[PDB]
């Protein structure tokens, strides 16, 4: 059982909404260090991994490591009805429900039924990534936006001295090239030349929460999933793993 | 000429089954909620 408090419900709501625009249910594991949410879209094309450390919570009390399972559409419709700086409370008893309490002005409570789930294993087994790219959000966002006008896939190429986002349609082609001389590329580490490709519709959703100045980390491999990590609204780390488009 | 994939092809079978099960669990719980 546990009780957690966060000041500013709609902040917390928005935090959750961003982390979950691709998914329908997630497993939240509560430990001492903090909350780790893990999820997949039903097609199992994207893995979503969110960390919220103890620190960001007014009160944070967790007995033993516990993992609950939530219908995320259900959870969001409850968090929706969260004032701007009411305090948010999340009580978990011994029954498989979660108590969502919003306090301030008028205090209301709701009971969210959980999903039978076993303990979450918190990990992301080291995929043999061969390229690391670190770049500003503004650039990554504009790359995907631009590509979307032209295709529904985008191709990533990392070479020793350039990173390139490539999209080809029936109408035209668009390309973004970065070299270390551009302000938009902070790091480029390429153990061997690496090419892969990804669906835009997925990517578009993944980058929405990213702000123009945030550092984003990309790791991928040849015809391999993309890992994308960034810090979200000064709270914790969001990490996506996205399946590639191949052949 | 670009075929989609899922993570089933890249992640351990056990991890996949977890969210597979989680999803089944989730679809069953679609209705009815207090206060």
């Amino acid at each position: 059982p546990f009780e957690v408090v966060f000041d500013g419900a709609k902040e917390f709501a928005d935090l959750i909404a961003t982390a979950s625009n691709l998914i329908d249910e997630a497993a939240f594991k509560f430990t001492e260090e903090g909350i780790s949410m893990r999820a997949m879209d039903p097609s199992r094309v994207v893995l979503i991994d969110l960390n919220l450390p103890e620190s960001i919570f007014s009160k944070y009390e967790v007995e033993e490591p516990e993992t609950i399972g939530i219908n995320m559409d259900q959870f969001k419709k409850i968090l929706k009805r969260g004032k701007a700086k009411d305090t948010l409370i999340l009580r978990k008893g011994d029954e498989n429900f979660l108590e969502i309490t919003f306090e301030g002005t008028a205090k209301r409570t709701f009971r969210l039924p959980l999903i039978d789930v076993e303990e979450l294993e918190l990990e992301l087994p080291e995929l043999p990534f061969t390229a690391k790219v670190v770049l500003l959000g503004e650039v990554l966002k504009e790359g995907i936006k631009d590509a979307s006008l032209v295709s529904d896939a985008i191709k990533f190429i990392a070479k020793e001295n350039e990173f390139t986002m490539k999209a080809e349609g029936e109408t035209n082609e668009v390309e973004i090239r970065l070299t270390l001389e551009d302000e938009g590329l902070l790091d480029l580490e390429v153990e061997e030349e690496t090419k892969s490709a990804y669906g835009i519709r997925y990517l578009s959703d993944m980058v929405k929460g990213i702000g123009k100045a945030d550092e984003v980390i990309l790791r991928f491999g040849n015809e391999m999933p993309l890992q994308m990590e960034y810090m979200i609204r000064d709270e914790g780390r969001l990490t996506f793993l996205l399946a590639p488009r191949v052949e | 000429r670009l075929k989609p994939t899922s993570l089933d092809s890249f992640l351990p079978e056990e991890h996949i089954n977890y969210f597979r099960d989680l999803r089944i669990g989730s679809k069953k719980i679609r209705n009815a909620k207090i206060e």
